[PDB]
């Protein structure tokens, strides 16, 4: 049936996968032991858990995910946790040497050594499943583990499975703040691979997360846990009609088919709402029109870009919780007549209606409060091309005099690949500008 | 208008202008050091502007300034310190028209914005030509750079 | 598993190494006997990096003491922790170096090198896989400088794929100990720039000034300097000894902090250097640490970083505070102090926080940055040596060994080239 396989590469990928798994187990009432010890007071769990979990002959649940990392310092950190009794050690493959924000090593001399094992693991996982639709590849552009190994594995998965959807989820180096210096080195090479060998790609950063948390959640000392929780909530909202049902079920194929207008333009703009704290969810009446209007505000986007700079070509619209169709219709009628929101002179309308009867759940000790309904949007606009423009400008500044290139040369790789990636990104930007201009 | 000046008052006006220039030149000399630091070198430009820094100054005060392809410098009509705001410090340059007191904006590493008002339209065309050369090539510096270190 | 082999050279090197071993034993809960008396969690998993698994849980140190004078092993053995090391590693000769580099390298560097080679090879073969080799020595003598360079060259020839990190002690014209110190320093610099991955600058005069003007010690001695350098070494290595959220290793720092192999020198530093009477009145926060890391007052260099431009900066933290404060601090520093770092390369500061705080102190942060301040030391060494070689005094000792005079000529040519390169890279202009 509707079953998918998740891929977690790098420390960020592993932590995001762990957050998603814990969110799923708490929202489905799955106990950390892996069984159902709730024999006195039941609290749920009679649902379709086969989408993500698996049912054994003894009542045990086995996660279906790929936790791979070149550094063992993440594998052991996860292993010494309280959920170590849930997964299996075979799914967590350690490593001697790692990339650690390096592409050449992790693509040629490090990632090429562990290939057969992960391919066997993923083949076994696919064989254990009946119906396969897409994959959940979690990685990062900054992390060398999440760039070189991710690229080399996805290049093989694309040629081994063409009929299956190939998703992408990673972290974008923010133009203002950054973690490392060699991030554009890996990004310029990873973007080509994700563009010319994948079907869809989702891009997010952390500075927007910081802005939204300090603006709504009002926290002075943030932490990665909230960042992971937001991503897990977004992932659950996207794949909400798969584990459950509703008035209009929206599967992966239902939205990815329309979310891709062109083979070159597959970078949607996600926006989760409401991103609020507990006190921000008590004295605030919540309807559908207001949150839908707020979804188009630049302050609530996870990508730093003004939507008014470009215009929208395609929009994918989702919901989760007790949502009434009349409110959706009223919101659509309001936004279709809004002069602020710009759109092409050709596509008068496009969106989806995903009604989910199951409201989003909460977490004990987290910051998310109890909201009756949730909302997530996936639009396509040309105003986001500036990020690629800034990345190309950076690559030009940091390639003109060949800073930190002799290391890659010594590792072994073609210098002309930099020019190839540069010209490919320039061609992509030209295609984006040609699509953005109307008649 | 040139006619008016010619047949009415020209020669006596220019004698009086002799006298006025003499009155000015005999007064102060601290401007000389500024101009000497600015005249005729890699410093592309050398002239006087009314200055607006950040909202520290929202009111015009005439100052003196410097324009190198690698740096911009300024002095406060005889400032002791050769105040430095290099091209390699700044990251943008724009033109602003503040109440017909036309000026050139520029934003720097430091979250800084400087607004420099050169006096009249020809002097502004000149200083803006020099800045549209100097800092726009400091932005074209990126595509002009790759030849002279390796 | 991934282990680090430690090496020793020079009397000052031996004493600082013993101090570091005592410090890490105290921090990780090791009694002087040899057993384990710790009470932490991460002090048993990655403890094998510097120790070795033996029967009874009795971990043994992993360090080879190389010396030419037997008078040092007795001094370090009589200490409270001198009975725990391996006496086999104490390889000492019969004749002293006499503060001679050439004589120690030839005579005391031919028939004694075989034993240390055998023991280090045996130690390397005893483990599964290794990363690099740490050697602590000093340029003030013929023991550390005359032997450590040859040891590093040999280990690089045998195992090229290893990390060569050292903490040699740079000399000072103000604080000297050897008359021929310029000669030995000149001879050592060539090997440090030819067959060494990275090197850190160690000065005693700057440490004395710091402990005099900030710590305000009654009778500061070499024990204090050894404690400070041991703390610096521990803070550098906590990226690997105690993993946290954003862990790092030596090789990533070496690749990221070294733009060119010819310039692999650094500038270490520790943040909380306060007096005894101020420890109970302090505010432990991010901006204070940022200021004490950015100023030259806390820096252990006998020079001024303000005279040049910052090249590569790494801020390694050890504690539990945040991630946003570090990036905002470095951003506003690069914004305000724009005329202190290379404008051509933005974001020259590397962030690193160790979630595991040290033992006995909650807030600790070190600093490994490569600033443009060693040019003064290089040029003054060049001036003294070029002077020192004009009339050729204190040279008959080296000549009577039989080593010729062209080596000084090639060394001075090399240092002239290096200082010229350093000065023409200091003014790294954007365009013409």
């Amino acid at each position: 049936m509707r079953e998918c396989i998740s891929i977690h590469v790098g420390q960020a990928g592993v932590q995001i996968g762990n957050a998603c798994w814990e969110l799923y187990c708490l929202e489905h009432g799955i106990q950390p032991d892996g069984q159902m010890p709730s024999d006195k007071t039941i609290g749920g769990g009679d649902d379709s858990f086969n989408t993500f979990f698996s049912e054994t002959g003894a009542g045990k649940h086995v996660p279906r995910a790929v936790f791979v990392d070149l550094e063992p310092t993440v594998v052991d950190e996860v292993r010494t946790g309280t959920y170590r009794q849930l997964f299996h050690p075979e799914q967590l493959i350690t490593g001697k040497e790692d990339a650690a924000n390096n592409y050449a090593r992790g693509h040629y001399t490090i990632g090429k050594e562990i290939v057969d094992l992960v391919l066997d693991r993923i083949r076994k996982l696919a064989d254990l499943c009946t119906g396969l639709q897409g994959f959940l590849i979690f990685h990062s552009f900054g992390g060398g583990t999440g760039s070189g190994f991710a690229s080399l594995l996805m290049e093989r998965l694309s040629v081994d499975y063409g009929k299956k959807s190939k998703l992408e989820f990673a972290i974008y180096p923010a133009p203002q703040v950054s973690t490392a210096v060699v991030e554009p080195y890996n990004s310029i090479l990873t973007t080509h691979t994700t563009l010319e060998h994948s079907d869809c790609a989702f891009m997010v950063d952390n500075e927007a997360i910081y802005d939204i948390c300090r603006r709504n959640l009002d926290i002075e000392r943030p932490t990665y846990t909230n960042l992971n929780r937001l991503i897990g909530q977004i992932v659950s909202s996207i794949t909400a009609s798969l584990r459950f049902d509703g008035a209009l079920n929206v599967d992966l194929t239902e939205f990815q088919t329309n979310l891709v207008p062109y083979p070159r333009i597959h970078f949607p703009l996600a926006t989760y709402a409401p991103v609020i704290s507990a006190e921000k969810a008590y004295h605030e009446q919540l309807s559908v029109a207001e949150i839908t209007n707020a979804c188009f505000e630049p302050a609530n986007q996870m990508v730093k870009c003004d939507p008014r700079h470009g215009k929208y070509m395609a929009c994918c619209m989702l919901y989760r919780g007790d949502v009434v169709p009349k409110d959706v219709n009223a919101a659509i009628a309001t936004i279709k007549t809004k002069r602020t929101i710009q759109f092409v002179d050709w596509c008068p309308t496009g969106f989806k209606v995903g009604i989910n009867y199951q409201p989003p759940t909460v977490v004990p000790g987290g910051d998310l409060a109890k909201v009756q309904r949730a909302v997530c949007m996936l639009s396509n606009t040309t105003a986001i091309a500036e990020a690629w423009a800034r990345l190309d400008h950076k690559f030009d500044l940091m390639y003109a005099k060949r800073a930190f290139v002799h290391w890659y040369v010594g590792e072994g790789m073609e210098e002309g690949e930099f020019s190839e990636a540069r010209e490919d990104l320039a061609a992509l930007e030209k295609d984006y500008e040609e699509v953005g201009v109307d008649s | 208008w040139q006619q008016e000046v010619v047949e009415t008052i020209y020669d006596a006006v220019n004698a009086d202008t002799d006298k006025i220039e003499a009155r000015r030149k005999a007064k102060n000399k601290q401007l000389g050091q500024e101009e000497d630091y600015a005249m005729g070198k890699d410093c592309i430009m050398h002239g006087y502007m009314l200055k607006l820094g950040n909202p520290f100054l929202t009111q015009w005060q005439r100052r003196y300034f410097y324009l190198f392809p690698n740096r911009l410098e300024w002095r406060g009509e005889g400032e002791s310190r050769q105040s430095l705001l290099t091209m390699e410090q700044i990251m943008s340059v724009e033109e602003t028209q503040i109440k017909d007191r036309k000026c050139i904006l520029l934003r720097i590493k430091g979250g800084k914005q400087f607004v420099l008002q050169c006096e009249s339209d020809p002097e502004f065309a000149q200083w803006l030509k020099e800045l549209t050369c100097t800092f726009n090539e400091a932005q074209r510096l990126l595509r002009r750079a790759p030849k002279f270190l390796n | 598993m991934r282990e680090i082999v430690h090496l020793q050279a020079g009397q000052c090197g031996n004493q600082i190494g013993a101090k570091f071993w005592e410090v890490i034993s105290d921090e990780h809960g090791i009694d002087p006997t040899g057993t384990y008396h710790g009470d932490s969690d991460l002090q048993l998993e990655r403890i094998n990096v510097y120790y070795n698994e033996a029967t009874g849980g009795k971990y043994v140190p992993r360090a080879v003491l190389v010396d030419l004078e037997p008078g040092t092993m007795d001094s370090v053995r009589s200490g409270p922790f001198g009975q725990i090391f391996r006496p086999d590693n104490f390889v000492f000769g019969q004749s002293g170096a006499g503060n001679n580099w050439a004589k120690g390298h030839y005579t005391e560097g031919a028939e004694l090198v075989d034993s240390v080679l055998d023991v280090v090879r045996k130690e390397a073969e005893s483990c599964d896989c290794l990363q690099g080799f740490q050697l602590t020595h000093s340029l003030g003598g013929g023991t550390g400088s005359g032997m450590g360079t040859l040891l590093i060259s040999k280990i690089r020839e045998e195992y090229p794929d290893r990390i060569m990190n050292t903490f040699s002690v740079v000399p000072s014209p103000k604080v000297s100990d050897t008359v021929v110190e310029p000669y030995n320093a000149t001879l050592s610099v060539h090997q440090l720039v030819e067959n060494t991955d990275e090197t850190y600058c160690i000065d005693n005069e700057a440490l004395y000034d710091i402990c005099f003007r900030t710590l305000k010690l009654t009778t500061p001695t070499y024990g204090d300097l050894n404690h400070l350098v041991s703390a610096t070494m521990s803070g550098v290595t906590t990226c690997l000894r105690f993993p946290g959220q954003l862990n790092a290793d030596l090789r990533k720092l070496a690749v990221n902090m070294v733009p060119f192999p010819r310039l692999h020198f650094f500038m270490p530093g520790f943040a909380p250097l306060t007096s005894r009477g101020s420890q109970q009145y302090r505010a432990l926060t991010v901006p204070e640490l940022t200021q004490q890391m950015f100023d030259a007052k806390n820096m252990m260099a006998a020079c001024d970083p303000r005279h040049g431009r910052y090249l590569t900066v790494a801020a390694v933290f050890r504690g539990r505070m945040s991630m946003k404060e570090v990036d905002e601090q470095m951003l506003n520093v690069q914004n305000k102090n724009s005329s202190y770092f290379v404008e051509w390369i933005p974001n020259n500061v590397k962030t690193a926080v160790c979630d595991i705080p040290p033992r006995g102190l909650k807030m600790s942060a070190t600093f490994i940055g490569n600033s443009t301040a060693i040019q003064e030391l290089f040029k003054r060494i060049s001036e003294q040596f070029t002077a020192m070689f004009r009339r050729k005094a204190f040279l008959h000792w080296y000549t009577g060994e039989g080593m010729d005079e062209m080596e000084f000529t090639e060394a001075e040519s090399n240092m002239n080239d290096l200082v010229s390169e350093y000065q023409q890279y200091q003014d790294a202009t954007a365009e013409e």
